[PDB]
């Protein structure tokens, strides 16, 4: 599973059908054409968010590495929840998708293109005055049979999806050469 | 008129109670020959079945089997928790008669 | 050129689009309810 | 015709609005002879179901019947929310007449 | 036959097109004999019904009546917008003849 | 017998392969006398009808016309993009006579 | 009566089990004049039917043959992995007369 760290409440991550990207006021609200660049989230910061941005929106793989993250990007808040994330292609694993090109490889950050749907979401733990609380809440509109297999997308699928500039070195050389859009390299 | 399924069950001669409090493990669905039938299985290793449709039943009870056999497959794929079974504990699997399911 | 940036944006949205779709499979086919078809024919 | 569930309701004896505004609490549904039925609770603590059909339903009522059934599986099932019940009241459990759900 | 919603509603008399593009605000379903019935209301104030099964209905009528309150069932619980309306006015609520959503 | 919806529609007279292989865009539904019809149309601007039960229809037809336009409502609705039609192209517009969808 | 598909199938002569432990790959569906019925292929390369509404058919099989196209309308989209199927194996492509989902 994946955590991420938000300042989001449960019932507007419901209201909205899942934590959303920035700009994205509800997923299947195809009203916008969301401008999705996995190269530009990547690089991206947003005060007040863990990076969710050019419609991905980040997670850890960790709900300490989570937490980390919600301790630099939302310090002093008073409550802010961190979601545990089932995988299901929909999610990219940034430094393999990225390669030597990851901006920040350290922070190893696996991302959901188009925002994490709230069937997606096994549940929250709050987190008060920067301490987590161990319980869990569980997300009963969670779909156990259909996440229980899924896995992250394979970095093949995401190659030709990097959204490196077209004249990034990246497109010239392997492995994303032989996954280069019209356009690039 | 019972407000309940052990009120209504307790109504029938040869019936039982099962807390099943469980969602359902296995479905099967036969349209073979004789065997129009659903069986399910819990993990407590419980087997029950919807019974064929046959003569003795008369028309409310063919509609209403039909609705059963409905509602067991929907309960599997939406992975709900049923609470109690009221079966007919004379043939085997046991049969069910009724069905609840709580929260 | 922005072809390189616009192929990147359709071909997410297809990868997107074809996500959602999958997700309304899943929770939609909730509220399916069948027909007894042998009962209205 | 009426244009709202209160309207319907007060075209008919023995009826009353039961305000829910909540998810149903538990879903039994029955195949036993006689008491092929419906009975659905909420946290409120009313109680309320859908009749077996008989010689008080005209034909209509027999698949409109079948269809309130389908529908009270789907609300459970789904946890969707119920705004208002009009049920004739002279009745055990009370029966339900008409539903409505509001978003 | 017509290819559009539009077209199909012009062949009978007492029909109207309304466009809605929104999606349904309340459903109410009704077994009450005599009323047998679905009404449908749009935030706009706009109330529809899918009239009760008789007289004036041919023969063939009858199955679609049922499918149409299958979809605005399906419809209301998916919340997906409706795109038009064409509905007989010669009576209050105005009723269903067709329906049109687009994706 | 046959094992594909190619094979299948090759033993039809009157009949034609479309590679759709898209979702449907619009879905209208009528239940006007005469009309109980549903129409879909795609972005290619192909419009297709699943047509009225009549007289050129075998009654075994005639509960696959109902079982047709229950898989393309729900088609529809969850946006599964069907793979290929076979159509009768002897009628305006072509009418349905089998859907594939894969994935 | 059987509590299991390898026990129900076991009973028949000419089926066969097949243990799938997959989803669906494609599903066809036809209306066509005696060509109604379901095809569902697995990317194993299996493809099975469901028989058109054939001679021998008593009417519990009528009404099962309904169901199990349902079945497979819903597992299909909703991507529900079917564990074994007993089909006849003397028909091509081979016929289902069973099915069963686990966990």
């Amino acid at each position: 599973r994946l955590y991420r760290a938000d300042s989001r409440p449960p019932d507007e991550i419901k209201r909205s059908g899942g934590l959303m990207p920035r700009g994205h006021n509800e997923y299947f609200d195809r009203g916008t054409q969301m401008n999705i660049n996995l190269y530009d989230h990547a690089r991206g910061t947003q005060t007040g968010f863990v990076r969710y941005d050019d419609g991905y929106v980040s997670t850890s793989l960790s709900l300490r590495s989570a937490h980390l993250a919600g301790q630099s990007i939302l310090s002093g808040y008073s409550t802010y929840y961190i979601y545990v994330i089932a995988t299901a292609p929909n999610m990219f694993n940034v430094n393999d998708v990225l390669g030597v090109y990851s901006p920040h490889p350290y922070e190893q950050e696996v991302s959901a293109l188009g925002g994490i749907p709230y069937s997606q979401i096994y549940g929250w733990y709050r987190v008060n005055f920067g301490v987590i609380d161990e319980r869990l809440h569980r997300n009963r509109e969670y779909r156990d049979r259909y996440y229980r297999n899924l896995n992250i997308a394979p970095a093949e699928d995401g190659y030709r999806l990097a959204g490196f500039p077209p004249d990034h070195q990246a497109w010239r050389e392997e492995p994303w050469i032989h996954h280069a859009p019209q356009g690039c390299g | 008129a019972p407000q309940t399924i052990t009120e209504l069950c307790s109504e029938y001669r040869n019936t039982q109670i099962y807390t099943i409090n469980d969602k359902i493990l296995s479905y099967t669905e036969s349209m073979a020959g004789k065997r129009e039938m659903v069986i399910i299985t819990f993990k407590s290793g419980e087997t029950f079945q919807v019974e064929v449709p046959g003569s003795q039943h008369i028309d409310s009870q063919k509609k209403a089997i039909e609705r059963m056999k409905d509602t067991l497959r929907i309960t599997y794929l939406t992975e709900t928790k049923i609470d109690k079974l009221c079966v007919w504990n004379n043939k085997t699997p046991n049969s069910i008669a009724a069905i609840s399911m709580k929260n | 050129g922005d072809t390189c940036n616009e192929e990147t944006q359709n071909l997410s949205t297809i990868y997107l689009r074809e996500y959602q779709s999958k997700v309304k499979r899943q929770i939609f086919s909730d509220y399916q309810s069948e027909v007894d078809i042998y009962n209205r024919i």
